């Protein structure tokens, strides 16, 4: 009565695990419900709406935003990206005090089992610090094939503290919560053969030991500016907020977007349709805070941000032609009704409109603030230049010198990335409109008109010894020209009869 | 015109790896395999100008030390399971009159196309591994 | 880079028999008969990279003494009723900077492909038997 | 031989304690091996490999009628003999080129992993220098070190299928 | 290896007649017209070894005195009504180390295939009659 299910195991609906990518399009939806995520649980990464709901609940707001995100047929995941959800302390953050926690660094299951199998006896010295320090010897691991088994043996070995295994990590937590310390890193008992060293939780061994907090803690309500934390830990590039961002915070979050090198999509109702300074969006435009993208919804449909964020970021930056605008792209939220005057106003104040054309979804971008395509492309470009330069320099295992050949290498790295982008759809060769330049007009305009980019690196000569010993190359100067995106067409037709 | 170069040979780097063991005596050489434009020419002052699709296709012959980091890189490229694309640049620094200009030549997707003819002698020393990476676009700019 | 070899010539052995009478003056030579990858190249920055099936096919020209144990082995190979497969290796020892590395090149199933042009003179001595064993895979590693 | 009847729990136990099972799948003879002890394929392949290396080295050395010296060319010959056998095995199905998982190695990391990822084997023979005169007169070559990587054998397949409607 | 020949040139005899007026300066030369085995080579470590039927086909170029018993024999062969088959041997004597060995090469059914280019000068003496007898089997043994 044996079964297939042991040699050919076939199942349904398994969520592929998601990992934080280097990819540009690992976007973020920041929520304000402490129901599932804590300050410590600052974020969580997802690749499927199903798992999103199964963690939050299909009735949750976050769930609905996840659906509206995942329904955009070009989905950020389609370009090797992930969704994340963050958390900012909207309300009184109650944090129940937990117990002291001990973790093993050594995730490797395979290497651990044989060493435990060979050792018949054991020795083990923990301190719950709740009194007598533990002296634990009678340890056998011969019958263990899996980490769960050694975990359970340890559980039966340590009083007042449950142990367990999570993903190659060994968690040891005392039963008492609040101001109880598991200081010991398993020590050594003179009464047997130790497991501590092989267990990887020695004092010398790297191990996180979060001593039990005193009592429950109440972090004060942070601001939406507390988004600083999220990028501090996830390296997202496209952020949101469940709530509407209050106007006084708008310049602050805009500056944050400009500095921390990411996008922030936000919507506004028709009230903010003006060229007035008091209107925050026009303030953004006049300030050049081009990373703070402003959107329009008469309903104030915050979900409209999702399908927006989910539609811009679908781009791979390695294929032949992939730089997309967003003029007239299919989105996953019902369009609204507008009359002409605020269509034009939205066009001239930077907002974007999801409306009806020929009874169809029609998303129109604006150029008052910088184009969505332009800002997103530039931002991914700068981040990619930074990362290609970084991994050229510290992980290539052959550190590049200040040899003029080496300086040429570091120039070629960015030149190669610029190639990747001109052969991508973001930059195209053409005349240079601007007046400011570097190096010399002739080579500058010649390269831009021919190659579409120009990288000129400062000479080692022009760098003083003071910063040479600082081990920093000269400041490379790269100049790019966007590829034109058709958004308008105007044509006039006469009738010769 | 008046002209002087730094950088004795055109410093070269493929796949972010720079060639630094170049066989002395004209190691690098770029050869245009084809024309830049073929034409058909008809009667009475009429021609047709058509730039071919093989415009920049250039073969780059590299001469490297018989067993060198450069030959190690090129060889590991040669013996890969999947032939490894080559992207990079050949360029020189040079001061025109007083102004310092840089003459660069990109090298797009390319690959091995003639293995070195591995010769070992006894009479005379010979450490001459000549690879030929032939790309498709080789645009010089300056 | 800095490099020095032991083992004057690449010590060579086919079928577990080592060649020890090598005609002085560049006896061994490995030639790649074909490319490593042919490509078709279409418009507007597009190419197709395809490593051929003749990748490692290398001819090895051997020069040996006119009547030597090495020429005896090669000749008995040449005159066999069934052409004898050749497997073996060409390799050198060499110390990179201080570390001692070994550069080896396997030689898979191969066979005679050009007999020596048996020349006998009176003016001048000539003991130059040049065989050419051309294999299919010749992978150098180091 | 006729298969027998087992329930699930000892199927899994046998899989995780090294035994092998001849049972029924879709009303058919089904032999399942285990990986608790080393795989049958792996141990048998390795064993034939070691014995074959020993025998090729032996008959290279006492029956070839041209005794190979401690000439560095001769040491290279004895290296090529085992290299040729390793070729015979990679061109056999036992070893395949690939990255080296283990940490321990010999010679130097770069050549080691490079050869394994390319040729699937690496033979490095100790230099005549590193051998004392005491064992040279013993007429024993340096200790050759050969490193191989098994070819992966598919035993499991797990696949998940959704229905877009 | 150590080796020394008696018999300055490979003493040669066709049809039981021995060549004794050999133009000094590399008169005899044996050339293999073809390979010993052609191969077709398919993917993933696979080749096919096939020894051709033209294996031993060797051309023997002979240089003889302009009007000599040797040239008389070769000429009378050339002008026969029916082309005369040639059978015989090229061989040398040689002492390996102390042992005396004989290196012989048979020459099976062969015939004239290029007449001498009869040149007569006045500036300079020229008595150089070069025949080319190309056989089918030329097996060297030793």
């Amino acid at each position: 009565m044996a079964s297939i299910s042991e040699v050919i195991r076939v199942s349904l609906q398994q969520e592929g695990r998601a990992i934080a990518p280097d990819n540009m399009n690992a976007v973020g939806i920041i929520t304000g419900n402490q129901g599932v995520l804590s300050t410590a649980d600052r974020y969580r990464i997802y690749r499927t709406a199903a798992a999103v709901a199964s963690d939050f609940g299909a009735s949750s707001q976050e769930s609905a935003f996840a659906n509206t995100f995942f329904d955009t047929t070009p989905n950020p995941i389609s370009a090797g990206g992930v969704l994340v959800i963050g958390y900012w302390r909207s309300a009184s953050e109650t944090v129940a005090a937990t117990s002291a926690t001990l973790v093993s660094e050594q995730t490797s299951e395979s290497v651990l089992i044989p060493l435990l199998n060979a050792i018949n006896d054991g020795s083990f010295t923990i301190t719950v610090d709740g009194g007598t320090e533990q002296e634990v010897t009678a340890l056998d691991f011969t019958g263990v094939s899996e980490l769960s088994e050694v975990a359970t043996i340890l559980n039966s070995a340590i009083t007042g503290a449950t142990v367990s295994e999570d993903n190659g990590y060994f968690k040891v937590t005392s039963s008492t919560t609040g101001a109880t310390s598991l200081l010991s890193y398993l020590g050594v008992a003179t009464s047997g053969t130790d497991i501590s060293a092989v267990l990887g939780m020695n004092s010398e061994s790297g191990a996180v030991l979060t001593q039990g907090t005193d009592q429950v803690v109440l972090p004060a309500e942070t601001k939406l500016e507390g988004i600083t934390a999220i990028k501090s830990e996830v390296n997202i590039k496209g952020a949101m907020f469940i709530d509407q961002i209050l106007d006084a915070d708008i310049p602050g979050i805009a500056s944050f977007a400009g500095a921390n090198n990411m996008l922030v999509y936000e919507v506004f109702d028709t009230g903010y349709l003006s060229k007035n300074v008091s209107n925050p969006v026009w303030a953004v435009k006049l300030a050049g805070q081009s990373n703070f993208r402003c959107l329009l919804s008469k309903s104030g449909n915050r979900k409209f941000a999702a399908t927006y964020m989910a539609r811009m970021h679908t781009v791979l930056f390695s294929g032949q032609n992939t730089a997309i605008t967003m003029q007239l792209k299919e989105l996953s939220v019902t369009a609204e009704e507008y009359t002409d005057t605020e269509i034009a106003n939205a066009k001239t104040v930077g907002l974007d409109l999801l409306t009806t054309i020929k009874n169809e979804q029609a998303l129109l971008t604006s150029g008052a603030n910088d184009f969505c395509d332009n800002v997103y492309n530039l931002e991914a470009f700068r981040d990619e230049i930074q990362t290609n330069n970084y991994n050229l320099l510290k992980t290539t295992s052959t550190k590049i010198p200040q040899t003029d050949p080496g300086m040429d290498t570091i120039e070629d790295d960015t030149e190669k990335t610029c190639e990747k982008y001109v052969r991508n759809g973001v930059f195209a060769p053409g005349t240079w409109t601007r007046s400011d330049f570097f190096g010399d007009r002739q080579q500058f305009v010649d390269a831009i008109a021919q190659k579409g980019y120009y990288v000129l690196i400062g000479d080692l000569a022009d760098q003083t010894t003071a910063e040479r010993q600082s081990r920093v190359s000269p400041v490379i100067q790269i100049a790019v020209k966007n590829a034109g995106a058709v958004h308008e067409e105007d044509i006039i037709i006469s009738v010769n009869l | 015109s008046v002209i002087v170069y730094r950088n004795n040979q055109s410093t070269l780097t493929l796949n972010g790896y720079t060639f630094q063991h170049l066989y002395q005596g004209a190691a690098l050489v770029l050869t245009p395999v084809n024309a830049k434009t073929a034409r058909t020419n008809s009667i009475n002052g009429g021609v047709s100008i058509s730039g071919r699709v093989d415009g920049g296709v250039h073969t780059l012959a590299i001469m490297v030390q018989k067993h060198s980091p450069d030959d190690k890189f090129l060889n590991d490229a040669k013996n890969s399971q999947e032939p490894v694309v080559f992207d990079g640049s050949m360029k020189r620094a040079y001061t025109e009159s007083g102004t310092l200009k840089k003459a660069t030549t990109t090298l797009e997707t390319g690959s091995i196309t003639t293995q070195p003819t591995k010769t070992d002698n006894n009479q005379d020393p010979d450490d001459s591994r000549t690879y030929v990476i032939e790309f498709r676009n080789s645009v010089e700019t300056f």
